[PDB]
């Protein structure tokens, strides 16, 4: 039931542009945040965003590593959520992972780990 | 073990499924029982196995009242 | 909360019954007799009805032969002193349980039946195998649903009924039903309108129909098995479930309980806990290590026990059960926003869906139709003068002929 | 059912204003020494008050005398244990109550010592006769207050009740939700009496207790409790023969709530079969003998053992009895389901019809008054032109020519 | 009465939660290795929460090295049989305390936890010196508000949680409000109409609000101390209390209950007692050494303590409390009879004063819309015939348009 | 006895008469004693004295708890 | 000790001041441990007074604990 597909990916090269696309079915994707992470080739796991559920703002956080070139949004009217990568480097050749965020409660802005 | 539980905000309640039955339906009775004995110099023992007794015979004497009252609700 | 609507029965009626037949004359001798060589037996009295029977203790085969022949006399050991004492102190405890309960006690004690007794009655007792692991597992149980009704104590024997619960309806799908007061979030003081869903306690299937219980206190629950009354019940229609996904379905009329009291106060269910914060107060919940993890906004929400260890309304401190499993939040309009409140009933308690929408009908029809009668107060004329000649309406007056 | 309209009463009051009497300096020693002599005694303290003394366990003269000279055979340890045990249990059960127990044990009072107490009770032989056949059920309405530990003796005040009426008939009513039988789930009206509980005679009037749960039953005798009762006329009883007695306005309590039950009586059993539940009466070696239509009928445990309604089985009392069946129309077809008030529970009869005869009061006079209040003309027009009355109508009278 | 405004709460949650880590692996060895030295100490599971830890009795070191080795075996000394009656006692009436109540005790008994060990838990606990006294005073209380869980009996040792109670506010002030039916004193029967105050119960300052405890049965009171839970409270703003002084103020709308059913009853107070006195009932207020002091009107009215000690009302007997303290008697006019009984709502429970007053002016709205209107408009105007003639009015008639 | 009962159905009722009266009406206050001894402490290491002073250390503490317990009313 | 208690008579109800507050807010959880010992069975065959005494309470003891293992294998 409740499954999270991942499309987009593929070849680009240094320094241009490519836009992830994360489709949710199975639970209620506005009322939840959602969240990328990225794991390079022979590299550990690396949190890279994360934006939160329209009733606490919609707001972005992203990492260190990508703020300022990656963008993540949400489309709550078809369920999917959006992670644009501009101005890539070659660092980022990874295998990008979407998540969803479990709230501390059933719903709060407190999180504690990635369910899905 | 695998319990589910909702909650309805339209309703303002919550359903906890998952729940295993075990009704009690029906009654069944079984007489228990305890075979007594007719009971109609003072050393250092006899004065407590003297009381003891006593105690056995006041024992049955105020069972010989309360099943005087048969129970009735 | 609808424990008004339940019926009134007599709990021992059954044992009293065995009761009264164990007073008859030679009924006593039958079980002497049978329990002359073993310790239990089964008996058939004399309507017919065959009953479990046990010697649990025999001070006769003790006074009358380890103690009689030295009752001149003297003892000579300690050790038969304390004996005496062990063997006896049983009847006593017994004794003082009867004489304090007015000869009928609940739970059973394990004076009045050991386990090793119970579990052996158990074993005899005409019941499916799935029973007696079920009664043997939750001794703890068996004894709080049991009474021990004393009987008669005839011809050297003692006798008291065991009346044991029989479980007929066992793994059959359960759910618990928790509600919590849905009102408006307004600012005004007692403009708010408050709506409780009531049908709140335990639900079973049972034989095509659903078995409620309003007083959830007096089922105990032992791991994912409710062990219920039915003496404590409704028997209800399945379409009452119907009231979980949608209320205003037409098959069943689901029962509300409507007022103006708005006051904040937290529900812990099995899985979580509801909390209905309204006016002034806070209500929050809170984690064990970090602390506050939610402050909770003025209405009725939801937090599960995945990483919440309290819930606070106000100056009560609520602990959440800490049992594993799966919330699920349903979101939706709180149905309260769907009323009008001026045409609100407010002194509602044995209500239900249609009984609060039909009392709205006849309101909407006292106000839109004949409150409105003041309209035809100033829109209807007075006399003219009764003066010589006619008078004509003109303006807001009776003005004459001149006009001619 | 009614126990909300009770007072509310403090039980032990009396029992600690002689226990706060006992604090006073020498109020012990007139005890103490009253009972240097004998067991048992009558004090009268300070105010004047004259009270029944026990002393039922002396350990002053056993450790003092028999067991002090050694601390100056083994028996005379268990002789000890035996002695002291006593003072052990009063403790734990004193320690766990908050020094108020009720019942009182037999750890407190064992049966010789209360009916020692009941035998020199200042009070009637058939009072003491009663008290005496029936100890279990005086423990249940007795209490234990532990008052003082002073220099050098316990003491604790056993609170006794006393039976002030005896030998006047009572009766116990039984009732259940009296409903319609339509076929249509929410076009039922329901209607069921709250005055269900006991009633005894007493003093040219009746006391009813609404929780018939605090009254014990011993044969055919019911020991209740003023406290909490209620003083009503003599003419309550009617509500039984006549429930529509100008004299008495029955209590009722009206719902919509049709839902299937079964009232367990002292001869027999009541079942309000509504709706699709299948309600019968069984005997234990026939089977079903009866199977129940839609409504509130009544089966006598007079060859009844069982009575099932849907999911619930229910055990007749075999008690023997005469049981009579009082046929009668249900009052619940009395009424018109159109204007019955349906949210009643502190309700009665005259206020049921009193609603009814409002609620259909606003529908006749407001026809009265709207019809028709159009047989009237209205105001014309207010424009500067005059109107004349033509037809239904205000006619432009410039028309004229 | 206003009881079912509460909310729901699992009282042994935390005693829960703590057993269900003690079920974990090797948490149960930590417990052990602790207390291999001493008999009390303060260990850390393994989700951090701190807990003390208690070893009451040692049955292991007294079964292996007192009564082992004696056990060819024979015994030489008797007084060690009654040395391990001694030492075995408490385990037996523990394991019946918990067979009976299915593992979940309270009060907490004095095998479970005797006086000396509850005093060192409570020396023990961290908290500050005044709780420590308080609860030091009045252990009888504490044990009543304590649970006993027995959780597990794995590896040589036996364990069960004392859930103890934490007091964190003490020394504000409370007040009990009690409450009875106020109804008018007419001749007739049915004539008469009841109005009584629901807010009755404990209440007790409590972080700038109110703690309000409408099942007062649940409070226990030592001296002037108040011990309640909140559990089973609402967190009310302080304003309700100007119910008292006012009960028509503005900032609060007092909860009312409003009936037909005029019974006599008595309330037995803190320092007196209310005595509402109804119908033909006679209720009077006697001394024990100079007899009945008063017979009572038709009413409600108050007796003080100081020098009353009994109070009658009907054939009810009741003995009002003897303690020491002042009694005010404050008049003031019945607010029944500020009520007109044509338009006063009697069926009415959880109610309050506005709402009240909101259907009396729309009952009033209804009889000031319907004869002030209907008499003032009833000498209207009829219409002619409609006839296709015009009509004009003159003396009070209507006459065709007769004009050349 | 004589016991009787008559169902009403025109009010779906029940009367069950035919029995007595027991009513509380009042009270009765009587006082319990328990004289003790005034024992300061167990002034005395064989195997009866362990018991007979552990058994005075029972007596005692009860009396200390009673004490404690009488601190209230 | 210092209490008071007013009758209000426009509403009949009375109010008892002058109490001190005792609330209970919240709850403090203690492990209370008993030590047992692995008897497996009182391998002796004897038949004296004393033994007779001593075994039977040992039995005692077996049973407690195999009640206690039974109850263990919570909420209310
Ligand atoms: C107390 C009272 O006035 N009750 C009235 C009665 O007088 C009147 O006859 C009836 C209509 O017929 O309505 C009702
Ligand atoms: C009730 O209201 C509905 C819709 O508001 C209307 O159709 C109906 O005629 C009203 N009256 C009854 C008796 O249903």
């Amino acid at each position: 039931e409740v499954q999270l597909v991942e499309s987009g990916g593929g070849l680009v090269r240094p320094g241009r542009s490519l836009r992830l696309s994360c489709t949710v079915s199975g639970f209620s994707f506005d009322d939840s945040a959602m969240s990328w992470v990225r794991q390079a080739p022979g590299k550990g796991l690396e949190w890279i965003s994360f934006i939160k559920s329209k009733t606490y703002g919609g707001t972005k956080e992203y990492a260190a590593s990508v703020k300022g070139r990656f963008t993540i949004s949400r489309d709550d009217s078809k369920n999917i959520a959006y992670l644009q990568m501009n101005s890539l480097k070659t660092e980022d050749t990874a295998v990008y992972y979407c998540t969803r965020g479990a709230p501390y409660g059933g719903n709060s802005d407190y999180y504690y780990g990635l369910d899905v | 073990q695998n319990i589910t539980e909702e909650f309805y905000q339209s309703t303002c309640s919550a359903v906890s499924k998952g729940y295993l039955s075990a009704l009690r339906t029906g009654w069944y009775t079984s007489v228990i029982t305890i075979e007594l004995s007719n009971i109609k110099g003072t050393d250092a023992k006899v004065k407590l196995i003297k009381q003891e007794l006593d105690k056995y015979k006041n024992a049955v004497t105020e069972l010989q009242l309360l099943m005087q009252s048969t129970p009735a609700t | 909360f609808l424990g008004f609507l339940l019926g009134v029965g007599s709990a021992i009626a059954s044992g009293v019954a065995v009761c009264k037949v164990l007073h008859l004359e030679g009924e006593v001798n039958k079980i002497k007799s049978a329990l002359l060589s073993t310790n239990k037996a089964v008996v058939s009295l004399s309507n017919g009805v065959s009953v479990l029977t046990f010697k649990v203790l025999d001070l006769k085969n003790y006074i009358d032969k380890q103690l009689l022949p030295i009752l001149s006399c003297s003892i000579s050991n300690i050790e038969t002193v304390i004996e005496f004492q062990q063997k006896n102190n049983r009847l006593l405890e017994i004794t003082r349980e009867f004489s304090v309960n007015a000869g009928v006690t609940t739970p059973v004690s394990t004076y009045m039946l050991t386990n090793s007794e119970l579990l052996s009655l158990i074993n005899d007792m005409p019941i499916t195998n799935d029973q007696k692991k079920l009664m043997s597992n939750n001794v703890q149980i068996v004894r709080q649903q049991s009474y021990s009704i004393m009987c008669i104590i005839k011809e050297e024997v003692l006798a008291y009924v065991v009346q044991l619960p029989l479980y007929g309806v066992i793994d059959t799908p359960c759910w618990k039903l928790h509600t919590s007061p849905l009102c408006t979030t307004n600012t005004k003081e007692g403009s708010n309108i408050c709506l409780t869903r009531t049908d709140r306690g335990w639900y079973c299937d049972n034989a095509g129909s659903v078995s409620f219980f309003p007083q959830a206190e007096t089922c105990k629950v032992q791991s994912n098995r409710v062990f219920c009354d039915t003496m404590n019940s409704l028997t209800l229609p399945s379409e009452v479930n119907l009231c979980n996904v949608d209320i205003f379905n037409p098959k069943y009329d689901c029962k509300i309980m409507t007022s103006k009291t708005d006051v904040s106060s937290s529900v812990i269910t099995s899985l979580g806990a509801i909390v209905s914060c309204y006016g002034k107060t806070k209500c929050t919940a809170s984690n064990k290590n970090r602390g506050i993890i939610k402050t909770f906004s003025n209405g009725c929400d939801y937090v599960s026990n995945k990483g919440v260890d309290t819930v606070s309304v106000g100056n009560t401190l609520y602990y959440v059960n800490k049992q594993e499993g799966k919330s699920l939040y349903v979101k939706g309009e709180p149905i309260i926003n769907f009323y009008d409140p001026l045409v609100f009933p407010s002194d509602e308690f044995d209500a239900s869906i249609s009984q609060v929408n039909e009392k709205i009908n006849q309101s909407l029809a006292f106000i839109r139709k004949s409150d409105e009668l003041l309209s035809a107060i100033g829109g209807y004329i007075p006399e003219a003068p009764r003066d010589g000649q006619a008078y004509v309406r003109k303006d807001g007056e009776w003005v004459l002929l001149s006009t001619f």
